[PDB]
RNA sequence: AACGAGACUCUGGCAUGCUAACUAGUUACGCGACCCCCGAGCGGUCGGCGUCCCCCAACUUCUUAGAGGGACAAGUGGCGU
C-alpha cells in the first residue's frame, strides 16, 4: 500500500506447508526491530539468513 | 561524566526532532591543508577464503587521538579560517546520534565567534560498542569477558591492529610535502600509523565555515597510475549465540547479507559511524575485516576470517544512509552554541533516555 | 634445573606421524614418515617462527609406511610398509636403489645395521627375516619364531658380537644370536601385547612395553628382570637418551620423561589443551625420537604434527 | 543415505569383542587386520563393515557396561 | 644430465600425456601451438594457467603434448589439465615443497578440474526407451 | 587483473550489488570472475551448490532453449560476446552493471500461487526468496529476445542488448518489466 | 528358526604401487635422409616439423589384463533415550 518497501530476514524455518508442499512457513525478524517477529508464507527454496522484500507487514500467516 | 545541579538546559534536542532537520546541496570540499604518509595495499588479500584461514596480528603502533584545541592544526587555522572545529570522530558521533543507546559527552568550548569541540581526555568517548543496539544488550559487570567494556576494549584493540595488517610498512609509502604534526620526524621508528589527516572545507549555511580533520588509512594500487583511497575498520565478534547473532564461519559465503544485517540489529550504530567516517573522507573503496575470537571463552586470542571492499557511496544506497539529514544535525546544535557566550558548554547523551542537551555550566567544571 | 619448554611444531603431513629418526651425522636434517605413504625429510631453520620447512617429499607406497630408519652414513634410508615391501632410498634426489621383494603380509618394523650390510624385518607374516643390502634373503627365521605378530626388532651396539632384538604380540621378547639363529633366551613378562622394545647405546638392557603399558627391565647377557614400573595406561614407543640415563615414554595424553638413577619422573610434557571431548581429547603420541645433541626430542601424534620440545636448565 | 546395519553384523561383532577383547585398538584399520587374522570374512566389503562396527562398540565399552 | 618427468589428464576419456623436459619456453601441443588449437573461442581457457601464474614459471621447461580420444571440446579440458600438473612435477622433483605448496594453493583456488578429474561418464542404456531414463510413450487408447 | 581475470576485456571490478537483500546469490568478483563463463559440469548436486556458479554463465545456459538450440553451449557464447559490446557502444557503460540492474529490476517483491477451496479456484499471495527472483529474472528477459527474433530481420544479439536496456531503466517496452508487473497487480487484488 | 530384503555377481570411479609386453606404446639416442632459415648462427651445429631408419638400447607413465590395496558413517562438530 502507501507504506514504503520494507526488508526482514529469516531467523529460522518452519516447516512447509500447502497442498503439495509449494508453500513454506518461516519466521522472519523485522531487521530494523530485533524483538519483533513476523510467521510468513514464501514460496521459493529458503535457507536461513537470507533477506526477503516484503510490501506489508500487516499481512501475517496462519495457515496453508 | 557527572550532571551537576547548577547547569542550565536551554533545549531538548530529541532524535525525533533531528531526524526531519536537514540542509540541502552541500558544495564540494576544498582542502585547507593535508599532513601524514599512507602505506600500500597487499592484492594477495584479495582471495582470502575461509577454509584457508590466518590469523591476527597485534600491531601496536602509537596512536594520535588529539582533541580539538589540542591539534596544533586546527589550533592555527582557527586564526585564519572556520568558527566550527571539531575532529573526525566528533563528527561522526553527532551525525549518528540517533542510534546511540549508550552515553557521550563533547564539551563545546566556544570561543567568541568560534566553537571549539572538545572532546575530553578522561572520557571513553571513541570507544567502539560491541551489540549495542541488541534487543537487550550484555549487562554483565567489567570483570566480565562478555561485558560493554570489555568487548569494547576487544574490538578497540583489534581495529587498528588489522589497519595495519593490511599494509606494506616495508614497502613504499606515499608521503604529503607535510609530515604528521601529532609527531616529530625525529621518530625513524615508523611505528606510526599509516594515516594522513585532511583538514577540509564546508559550509552549512549562515555564514558557517566548518573546518575539520578527516582521514584515510590505507591507499591500495590500482592501475594506470591511479590508486584507490580506503578506510580501513574491523567487525569483531565475541560469541554468536548470546547476542542473536549469526555464526560467521558457517554462512559467510551463502548468508554474506545476513551477516551485514546482524550487524544492523546489533550494532546499527558502528556501521553507520564507520560509514560517515568513510563519507567524511570520500573514500573510493570502504574496506572491512571479518574477525572473530579464535576461542570464544579467551577474549585475547582472535583470527582473520575475510576482507570483502564495498564502494562506500553505492554502499551508502544500499543500508539506507543519507547524509542530507546529516547536516541539518550539526546545523540545529550550531542554533543553539552561536547565540549564547563563550563558556564550556556540555552537549552529551543522557544514560538511560535518548535525548541530547545543550548545558551552560559554570566554566571549569 | 633440567626442564622442558614448548620450543615449536612442524607442519606438512596428511596422515598420522608414525615414526620419526635423526641421524647424528647431519642433526640439522630430521626425517618422519606417515600414514600418507611418503616419507618427508626436512630442511631446519632454528627460527621459532616456524621450526621447520619439508624440503622433498619422497614417493611411491601403495599403503602406509610404517617405520623409517636412516643410515649410519645419512646419505641413504630405508622404509617397511604395510604394503609388504621395503624400499632403499638415495637421500639426495629420491630414485629408489632397490626394492626388496618377498613377504605376504605387512612389513611393520625394520631396521638398519652399524656395519651397513645387515637389514632385518618384522612381519605379520610371524617371520623375523635377514636380508642383504643387495635386497635378497641371507635367511629368514621361522623356526622358534613368535606365534604372533612380529612388533619390533632391534639391532644391539656390542664389543663386536652379533645379537639382535625381536618382541611379538604373543607377549614375549626373544632374543637372537646370528651365525646359530637360535632364541638366545625368552623373557616372559607384560599382560597384553608388546608395542615396542629398544635397546640401550651402551648395549645391556631391553626397555620393554606394550598394551600393559608397564616398563620392564632386562639385562642381555645376565639375563635377569631387573624390575617393573607403572608407566600408565599404554606406551606405544621408547627411547633411551644417548647423553643421559633417562628414558622417555610416550603415553596418549601425555610424553612421561623418566630419570633412571634415581627411579622418578622428570617432568610430564603436556602439549595445547584445547577443549575438545572425550575420547582422546588430545591426540595420542605414538612416536618419539631424541636428537644426538639431546638438547631437543620431537614427538608423533595422530594429529599429523611433530611436536618439538627443549630442555631448558 | 540409509546403510542401516543388518544383524549379521551386530550378531558376530558382540562375539568377536568378546573372546579377543584384548587384541583391540581403537583405530579402525588395526581392527580391521585383526578380525581378518581371528576369523575369516568371506567378503572383503563386509569385512570393512564388521571392523567398524567393533570399533564403534569398543568406544562405548570403555564407558559404563553394555548390556548386550 | 637428462631431467624428463611425465603426467596425465583426463576428462570423458580424453587423455594427453604433457611431458615436461628441460628447455626453456615454447609449449606446444601435436607440434602446433597452443595459439592456433581450433575451436579458437575458448583460447583464454588452455592459456588461463600459464597467463594466471606468469610466462616466469614457463622458463626452465619445453612442454609438447600429445592427445587422443574425446570431442573438440573435452580434449581443451585434457590439454589444461595435464599442462598444469606437468608444471607441478617439476617443481615436485628438482625443486624444494614451498615452490610447488604455493602454486598448488593459486590453481586450487580456482579450481575447475585442473588438478582433479571428473568421475563421470557416460550410463549404460536400458531397453524401453531411446535413453537411459527417457522413456517411450504409453497409451490407454 | 595480474591476479584476477576480466572477461577477456571487461572489469569485474567497479561492478556493485545495490540491494542488500539480493546479495550472495548475486556474485560476480569475489573471485567468481574468471576469462570465459564455462563449468567443468559441476553446478548442482545439492541445493546450496547452484548459487555460486556466475551470473554471466546462468544468463549463457537459459539463454539455449526449445530444441534445436540444446546442447550448443558453444553457438550461445557467440551471442553473449556481440551483447556486451554492443552494450558499450550504445549507451557507454560498464556493461555489467547494466546486466545487474536489468536482473534486479525484473525480480518481482510478491507472487501468488494456487490453494484448494470448495473445488474451486481460489489464490493466495506469498513472497519470494532472493534466489527464486534471480531464476525468474534470468528466464523472463531471455524470452523477449527469443520471441522477438522469431520472424525479425534483427538479430538475437541485437534483440537481447535493447531488452537489457530497458529492463535496466524500466520503461515497460520490455516482456520482463511487463510480466513482472502483471504477477504484481494479481497479488494486490487477491491477498 | 526359515524364505524375500540385505549379503552376492557384473559394471563405473581411485594407483607414476606390484606383475609384463616387436599381434601395444613411450622415451632415448645411434642416426643417416627430406624440409625451411623459420629462431642464435651461415646453409653446418644448437632448436623447431613429421616420416623412413631404428637396436643386440632403455623403460612400462600413456594402451592392454592379471594379482592386490582403498571407503568403514572412519575422524571432528551438532542432534537423538
Amino acid at each position: 500500500r502507501v507504506q514504503p518497501i520494507k526488508l526482514a530476514r529469516v531467523t529460522k524455518v518452519l516447516g512447509r506447508t500447502g497442498s503439495q508442499g509449494q508453500c513454506t512457513q518461516v519466521r522472519v525478524e523485522f531487521m530494523d526491530d530485533t524483538s519483533r517477529s513476523i510467521i510468513r508464507n514464501v514460496k521459493g527454496p529458503v535457507r536461513e539468513g537470507d533477506v526477503l522484500t516484503l510490501l506489508e507487514s500487516e499481512r501475517e500467516a496462519r495457515r496453508l | 561524566v557527572e550532571v551537576r545541579s547548577d547547569w542550565e538546559v536551554k533545549e531538548e534536542m530529541d532524535f525525533p526532532q533531528l531526524l526531519k532537520m536537514r540542509y540541502l546541496e552541500v558544495s564540494e570540499p576544498q582542502d585547507i591543508e593535508c599532513c601524514g604518509a599512507l602505506e600500500y595495499y597487499d592484492k594477495a588479500f584479495d582471495r582470502i577464503t575461509t577454509r584457508s584461514e590466518k590469523p591476527l596480528r597485534s600491531i601496536k603502533r602509537i596512536f594520535h587521538t588529539v582533541t580539538t584545541t589540542d591539534d596544533p592544526v586546527i589550533r592555527k587555522l582557527a586564526k585564519t579560517q572556520g568558527n566550527v572545529f571539531a575532529t573526525d570522530a566528533i563528527l561522526a558521533t553527532l551525525m549518528s546520534c540517533t542510534r546511540s543507546v549508550y552515553s557521550w559527552d563533547i564539551v563545546v568550548q566556544r570561543v567568541g565567534s568560534k566553537l571549539f569541540f572538545d572532546k575530553r581526555d578522561n572520557s571513553d568517548f571513541d570507544l567502539l560498542t560491541v551489540s549495542e543496539t541488541a534487543n537487550e544488550p550484555p549487562q554483565d559487570e567489567g570483570n566480565s569477558f562478555n561485558s560493554p567494556r570489555n568487548l569494547a576494549m576487544e574490538a578497540t584493540y583489534i581495529n587498528h591492529n588489522f589497519s595495519q595488517q593490511c599494509l606494506r610498512m616495508g614497502k613504499e609509502r606515499y608521503n604529503f610535502p607535510n609530515p604528521n604534526p601529532f609527531v616529530e620526524d625525529d621518530m625513524d621508528k615508523n611505528e606510526i600509523a599509516s594515516v594522513a589527516y585532511r583538514y577540509r572545507r564546508w559550509k552549512l549555511g549562515d555564514d558557517i565555515d566548518l573546518i575539520v580533520r578527516c582521514e584515510h588509512d590505507g591507499v591500495m594500487t590500482g592501475a594506470n597510475g591511479e590508486v584507490s583511497f580506503i578506510n580501513i575498520k574491523t567487525l569483531n565478534e565475541w560469541d554468536s549465540r548470546h547476542c542473536n547473532g549469526v555464526d560467521w564461519r558457517q554462512k559467510l559465503d551463502s548468508q554474506r547479507g545476513a551477516v551485514i544485517a546482524t550487524e544492523l540489529k546489533n550494532n546499527s550504530y558502528k556501521l553507520a559511524r564507520w560509514t560517515c567516517c568513510a563519507l567524511l573522507a570520500g573514500s573510493e573503496y570502504l574496506k572491512l575485516g571479518y574477525v572473530s575470537r579464535y576461542h570464544v571463552k579467551d577474549s585475547s586470542r582472535h583470527v582473520i576470517l575475510g576482507t570483502q571492499q564495498f564502494k562506500p557511496n553505492e554502499f551508502a544506497s544500499q543500508i539506507n544512509l543519507s547524509v542530507e539529514n546529516a547536516w541539518g544535525i550539526l546545523r540545529c546544535v550550531i542554533d543553539i552554541c552561536m547565540k549564547l557566550e563563550e563558556g564550556k558548554y556540555l552537549i552529551l547523551k543522557d544514560p538511560n533516555k535518548q535525548v541530547i542537551r545543550v548545558y551552560s555550566l559554570p566554566d571549569g567544571t | 634445573t633440567e626442564q622442558m619448554t614448548l620450543r615449536g611444531t612442524l607442519k606438512g603431513h596428511n596422515g598420522w606421524v608414525t615414526q620419526i629418526a635423526t641421524t647424528p651425522q647431519f642433526p640439522d636434517m630430521i626425517l618422519s614418515a606417515s600414514r600418507d605413504k611418503t616419507i618427508i625429510m626436512w630442511k631446519l631453520t632454528r627460527d621459532e617462527t616456524n621450526y621447520g620447512i619439508p624440503q622433498r617429499a619422497l614417493r611411491g607406497h601403495s599403503h602406509f609406511v610404517s617405520d623409517v630408519v636412516i643410515s649410519s652414513d645419512g646419505q641413504f634410508a630405508l622404509s617397511g610398509s604395510w604394503d609388504g615391501t621395503l624400499r632403499l632410498w638415495d637421500l639426495t634426489t629420491g630414485t629408489t636403489t632397490r626394492r626388496f621383494v618377498g613377504h605376504t603380509k605387512d612389513v611393520l618394523s625394520v631396521a638398519f645395521s652399524s656395519d651397513n650390510r645387515q637389514i632385518v624385518s618384522g612381519s605379520r607374516d610371524k617371520t623375523i627375516k635377514l636380508w642383504n643390502t643387495l635386497g635378497v634373503c641371507k635367511y629368514t627365521v621361522q623356526d622358534e619364531s613368535h606365534s604372533e605378530w612380529v612388533s619390533c626388532v632391534r639391532f644391539s651396539p656390542n664389543s663386536s658380537n652379533p645379537i639382535i632384538v625381536s618382541c611379538g604380540w604373543d607377549k614375549l621378547v626373544k632374543v637372537w644370536n646370528l651365525a646359530n639363529c637360535k632364541l638366545k633366551t625368552n623373557h616372559i613378562g607384560h599382560t597384553g601385547y608388546l608395542n615396542t622394545v629398544t635397546v640401550s647405546p651402551d648395549g645391556s638392557l631391553c626397555a620393554s612395553g606394550g598394551k600393559d603399558g608397564q616398563a620392564m627391565l632386562w639385562d642381555l647377557n645376565e639375563g635377569k628382570h631387573l624390575y617393573t614400573l607403572d608407566g600408565g595406561d599404554i606406551i606405544n614407543a621408547l627411547c633411551f637418551s644417548p647423553n643421559r640415563y633417562w628414558l622417555c615414554a610416550a603415553t596418549g595424553p601425555s610424553i612421561k620423561i623418566w630419570d633412571l638413577e634415581g627411579k622418578i619422573i622428570v617432568d610430564e610434557l603436556k602439549q595445547e589443551v584445547i577443549s575438545t571431548s572425550s575420547k582422546a581429547e588430545p591426540p595420542q603420541c605414538t612416536s618419539l625420537a631424541w636428537s644426538a645433541d639431546g638438547q631437543t626430542l620431537f614427538a608423533g601424534y595422530t594429529d599429523n604434527l611433530v611436536r618439538v620440545w627443549q630442555v631448558t636448565i | 543415505m540409509g546403510r542401516v546395519r543388518t544383524k549379521t553384523v551386530k550378531k558376530a561383532a558382540r562375539v568377536i569383542i568378546e573372546k579377543y577383547y584384548t587384541r583391540l585398538g581403537n583405530d579402525f584399520h588395526t581392527n580391521k587386520r585383526v578380525c581378518e587374522e581371528i576369523a575369516i570374512i568371506p567378503s572383503k566389503k563386509l569385512r570393512n563393515k564388521i571392523a567398524g562396527y567393533v570399533t564403534h562398540l569398543m568406544k562405548r565399552i570403555q564407558r559404563g557396561p553394555v548390556r548386550g | 644430465p637428462l631431467q624428463s618427468v611425465q603426467v596425465f589428464g583426463r576428462k570423458k576419456t580424453a587423455t594427453a600425456v604433457a611431458h615436461c623436459k628441460r628447455g626453456n619456453g615454447l609449449i606446444k601441443v601435436n607440434g602446433r601451438p597452443l595459439e592456433m588449437i581450433e575451436p579458437r573461442t575458448l583460447q583464454y581457457k588452455l592459456l588461463e594457467p600459464v597467463l594466471l601464474l606468469g610466462k616466469e614459471r614457463f622458463a626452465g621447461v619445453d612442454i609438447r603434448v600429445r592427445v587422443k580420444g574425446g570431442g573438440h571440446v573435452a580434449q581443451i579440458y585434457a590439454i589444461r589439465q595435464s599442462i598444469s600438473k606437468a608444471l607441478v612435477a617439476y617443481y615436485q622433483k628438482y625443486v624444494d615443497e614451498a615452490s610447488k605448496k604455493e602454486i598448488k594453493d593459486i590453481l586450487i583456488q580456482y579450481d575447475r578440474t585442473l588438478l582433479v578429474a571428473d568421475p563421470r561418464r557416460c550410463e549404460s542404456k536400458k531397453f524401453g526407451g531411446p535413453g537411459a531414463r527417457a522413456r517411450y510413450q504409453k497409451s490407454y487408447r | 587483473t595480474p591476479d584476477i581475470k576480466l572477461f577477456g576485456k571487461w572489469s569485474t571490478d567497479d561492478v556493485q550489488i545495490n540491494d542488500i537483500s539480493l546479495q550472495d546469490y548475486i556474485a560476480v568478483k569475489e573471485k567468481y570472475a574468471k576469462y570465459l563463463p564455462h563449468s567443468a559440469g559441476r553446478y548442482a548436486a545439492k541445493r546450496f551448490r547452484k548459487a555460486q556458479c556466475p551470473i554471466v554463465e546462468r544468463l549463457t545456459n537459459s539463454m539455449m532453449m526449445h530444441g534445436r538450440n540444446n546442447g550448443k553451449k558453444l553457438m550461445t557464447v557467440r551471442i553473449v560476446k556481440h551483447a556486451f559490446e554492443i552494450i558499450h557502444l550504445l549507451t557507454g557503460e560498464n556493461p555489467l552493471q547494466v546486466l545487474v540492474n536489468a536482473i534486479i529490476n525484473s525480480g518481482p517483491r510478491e507472487d501468488s500461487t494456487r490453494i484448494g477451496r470448495a473445488g474451486t479456484v481460489r489464490r493466495q499471495a506469498v513472497d519470494v526468496s532472493p534466489l527464486r527472483r534471480v531464476n525468474q529474472a534470468i528466464w523472463l528477459l531471455c524470452t523477449g529476445a527469443r520471441e522477438a527474433a522469431f520472424r525479425n530481420i534483427k538479430t538475437i544479439a541485437e534483440c537481447l542488448a535493447d531488452e537489457l536496456i530497458n529492463a535496466a531503466k524500466g520503461s515497460s517496452n520490455s516482456y520482463a518489466i511487463k510480466k513482472k508487473d502483471e504477477l504484481e497487480r494479481v497479488a494486490k487484488s487477491n491477498r
